DNA sequence: TGCGAAATTCCATGACA
DNA sequence: ATTGTCATGGAATTTCGCA
DNA sequence: TGCGAAATTCCATGACA
DNA sequence: ATTGTCATGGAATTTCGCA
């Protein structure tokens, strides 16, 4: 069987509604299976025009031979679906209410979720402008698997910009009671 | 006076050969030489004679010359007239060099992808969605580009466009020539936040961007080509252009963009597969060898009439934007250092150090 | 197809080598080349493989013929894909030529004084005196050069100016670029009914009017020197310009225009002298001696990969004023005969007859 | 002695008050004493305001050594010799009530007027289009003592307009009954 | 071991306000 | 304190397929 | 008959929207 | 049916002044 390489399969989906941030509610997560490097697009809702919109952005960089996402209406409509027939993208869902993607994958989708949250308190409606710098510390996170961080596995390079300095990715006793009054 | 004296009675003057018969006439002293009689001026009147001569129509050495032989003679007649040539300010600032610059120089490719970009701006286009300018970011290592439209050549477009190009990769250096939009002290202040060397071009000298100008070339060209016969909506262009040029093989590295920056293709069109059976640390093995053997080329022959900057050198720098009727050069100034063989550092025409490309140089002539 | 299913069951086709496995795999005949594993499509389909691979940045020949390797292999694919790109419109218009154009001509100074008239405006200048052009008529055997300052480069002007220049003598050809000045009938009655032949340059090539266009340099240059650190006051200028210019030596000639033109200096500053002892008889005997034995440069030698253009050849016009992002060539057309090296007449892209520069040219490149 | 040449006398007259056209009273002659070429310029009045102006155009093609004629005012003012004397060109006047020029001089003058007259009547008021058309008539007119015509004296080559066709230079019996009208 | 032809490399040319 | 570049298609050169 | 230096010629370079 | 040109100043070359 052939190893896996990136651009083999991007998991997608939606992480929201979230609080508003220079307009946008949503943000649709990008992770490509085999490096696990992620990309980050805040959209306005969870549909398929918001989703074409931000896909065509990555798909002028790189195109996925497969884009795997959960049976969402953005991603099972016909649009999206003659959307990725006319790039030559396979659509591949995971059974309904068993979301199932790839330990690698779930665990990035993890620190995603935690890393958001960990900086939504104090300022939950300045998230947009964070974008760029989640996705720096996502795709510079070392993996203990791999060895190698998604950036290093997709550009064969290291970075300028490395993160040594890990967030405790929990909630302090202080961001805990901050959260609880939003 | 004294000297010219001395020279009726027959008596040797270094300077004026002896086998000629120097006689007086009409209160001036004469000559006989094969080219007809001449009138040989004293020495304190010979460089009011030169001026009058150049002042006619402001000529060069041996036009000037033809002149005064036409009357004059004296030794060393032009000895004296490029010593006026080099103080009349007027030709010095208004005449065109004929010396060429030295060859260019190659430049290393950046070693890796995030290296070093080059930035600049495409435009103004035809209205397109509201947007007339396009943002063009060149990773140096790589060729890969990425495309944004924007409305301006501003700063607060070029910061919005490259916060969104950093969420992938934060580059080391960001080249770009000296427009507006990169000289700002905001951007100065958004490239020190995220630890990025702004490097700068020198004035005037688009050469200094040519790996960008040259994407710009290719961009341009490709959306004349999907643009024929149809209006020229180029908006919806530049995602279809920035995919089809980062795909784009190089016949002489034999590789894309793409494929210098990931080491494999992705699904587009025609993907190579040769790296199919390799795992992806061998193939980014492969590709770390590929990225080191890559063509370089070399300085060119220098052009057999070429100048090389030096130390202390009286030169002159280019007038950018020259008015209708006004010289096309700067006063001359003083080279303080020679940073390269095509770059130095003036004393400006202010007073001011300036960094500029011997392209915009030409030497002082007559020293 | 059929072609394909001779080659699994071993049987040999010329243009397929015999020493290589070809087999069935998934449906589509495949070969194991040296670089990998090829698919071998029929030839029905390679028409379209060609055009899938060239359209997706439009490249050239090997930039095409890289991305259907990565994928197939056929016999003489480079065949098919320049077949192609002869095909394409969108480059054979948008592309640069790589082939320059043959070397100039130097075409024979004319041998008399009036002869030839080469007439050109300069401008816009800086209003002075409520003028803003100036008309330059340099006569092409001597380089005596008459100024004209105009409000506009209207036929009207060039009229007014040349009934006063023809005062003195008629030339026998006026050459002017084509500029709406020189090509409206109300300039071609004025010419014919003073027996003048209008002569002019091919479009878009002020190489053409160079004897003028040289003289531009000089007056310009001249006129910037005398007015370094004043106002643009040109208009009083152009006398005195004109007078210094046609005083001035050529060192290549050794002569300057007035003498070419009248055997011996006024009374300007500097007037040689060595004819006067000669009778006015013995002097224009001289002079006619003089303007037969005047330096005459030769065609440079051609650059290692220029072309000649052929009565038939496809050739490309360049497009005179491109907009932004649209061709900068006119669509194929052919030579129809060659009035010289550098000169042509074209069957138009309108389908007129029209005679070009092949500075203007570019030969369709693939035949 | 050094033989006659070009630009070494310029001869000057004013010929007028003619009949106005487009605003010109008055035609500035200028001959050259060697060659007898003629340059016609109409002023509108005989001053030195007017000769300085049109001298400037001429000797901006050519500057003579010396410019002779009578003791006209325009002529004989302070400004005309500032104005001779700023190009090196020397003043030379015939004595007063004696006007004398050269015999080539003295008939060149005598063909201008005559050949302004021919052309005068019939339209008196149109004569400034027609002064480019007499200068080359005059300049192209065979000299009998020179066996050449002032062009070929002073281009040495021959003229793209030879004037074979001379003018009766006399009034014809139908232009004197129209002359003597006027 | 060498031929004709195909394939690859070479590289002058030109354009990126 | 900074620096030309590279797609292009004929031509020159090398390699291939075969013997 | 030859040397050093001055004088002349050569000519690449660049600009004429 | 038309076509490059030539001032410029270092460098290359030739000539001059003297012996
Ligand atoms: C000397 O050329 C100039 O005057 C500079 N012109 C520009 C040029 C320019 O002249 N481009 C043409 C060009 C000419 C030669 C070359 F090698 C590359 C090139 F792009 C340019 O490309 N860009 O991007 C500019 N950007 C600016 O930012 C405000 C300002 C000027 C330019
Ligand atoms: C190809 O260049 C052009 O587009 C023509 N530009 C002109 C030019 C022009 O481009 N001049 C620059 C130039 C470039 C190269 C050259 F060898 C000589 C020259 F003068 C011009 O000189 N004149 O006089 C023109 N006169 C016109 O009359 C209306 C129209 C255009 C020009
Ligand atoms: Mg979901
Ligand atoms: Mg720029
Ligand atoms: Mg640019
Ligand atoms: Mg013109
Ligand atoms: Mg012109
Ligand atoms: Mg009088
Ligand atoms: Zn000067
Ligand atoms: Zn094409």
């Amino acid at each position: 069987d052939r190893p896996q390489k990136p651009f083999d399969k991007f998991f997608i989906d939606y992480i929201g509604p979230l609080p508003p941030s220079q307009g946008y509610l949503y943000v649709l997560v990008v992770v490509d299976g085999m490096t696990g490097f992620t990309w980050l697009y805040p959209t306005k809702a969870p549909s398929t025009s918001a989703t074409v919109k931000s896909l065509n952005v990555l798909t002028s960089i790189a195109i996925p031979k497969v884009i795997h996402s959960d049976q969402g209406a953005a991603f099972t409509s016909s649009t999206f679906a003659e959307w990725a027939k006319e790039r030559g993208i396979h659509l591949e869902f995971s059974t309904p209410y068993h979301p199932q993607s790839s330990g690698k994958v779930e665990r990035k989708n993890s620190d995603i979720k935690r890393l958001l949250t960990k900086l939504l308190v104090g300022r939950p409606t300045k998230w947009y402008d964070l974008l760029p710098v989640v996705q720096l510390a996502l795709n510079n996170t070392y993996s203990p698997v791999l060895k190698y961080t998604p950036h290093q596995l997709l550009f064969g390079i290291d970075s300028n910009t490395p993160f040594a300095n890990q967030d405790t990715l929990d909630l302090t006793r202080e961001e805990e009671l901050s959260l609880l009054q939003e | 006076d004294a000297e010219l004296d001395q020279l009726l009675q027959g008596h040797y003057i270094k300077g004026y050969p002896k086998q000629y018969t120097y006689f007086l006439e009409d209160g001036k002293v004469k000559v006989s030489r094969p080219e007809g009689v001449k009138i040989i001026p004293p020495q304190s009147d010979r460089q009011k004679i030169v001026l009058q001569a150049h002042n006619l129509a402001h000529t060069g050495r041996e036009a000037t010359l033809l002149k005064i032989a036409n009357l004059y003679w004296w030794p060393n007649m032009r000895k004296d007239v490029v010593k006026q040539l080099g103080r009349c300010q007027q030709c010095l600032i208004t005449n065109a060099s004929n010396k060429a610059s030295g060859p260019i120089l190659r430049p290393d490719r950046p070693q890796k992808p995030f290296d070093k970009f080059f930035i600049d701006y495409i435009g103004p286009l035809p209205p397109s969605q509201g947007y007339l300018y396009v943002l063009v970011v060149v990773d140096g290592m790589t060729g890969f580009t990425w495309l944004y439209p924007t409305k301006a050549p501003s700063t607060s477009a070029t910061v919005k466009s490259l916060n969104v190009l950093t969420s992938i990769a934060i580059p080391k250096v960001i080249h770009s020539d000296q427009g507006a939009a990169f000289t700002s002290s905001t951007f100065a202040e958004w490239a020190k936040e995220r630890g990025i060397h702004l490097e700068f071009s020198t004035p005037y000298h688009p050469q200094s961007s040519g790996k960008v100008e040259r994407k710009n070339s290719d961009i341009k060209r490709l959306l004349t080509k999907l643009l024929v016969g149809r209006p020229t909506k180029w908006y919806d262009l530049l995602p279809v252009v920035q995919l089809a040029l980062n795909n784009t093989y190089s016949p002489v590295l034999k590789y894309t963009p793409h494929q210098l920056l990931f080491g494999i293709d992705s699904n587009t069109p025609f993907a190579n597969q040769d790296t199919l059976d390799l795992t992806r640390e061998e193939e980014l093995s492969l590709l770390q060898e590929i990225r080191t053997s890559l063509y370089h080329p070399s300085t060119p022959p220098a052009s057999s009439r070429s100048w090389s900057p030096v130390v202390g050198q009286l030169v002159q720098e280019r007038v950018a934007r020259p008015a209708s009727l006004r010289p096309r050069w700067h006063k001359p100034s003083t080279v303080l250092k020679v940073l390269n063989p095509r770059t130095v550092v003036i004393l400006d025409h202010l007073g001011n150090n300036r960094t500029v490309s011997i392209d915009n140089l030409k030497p002082t002539s007559h020293q």
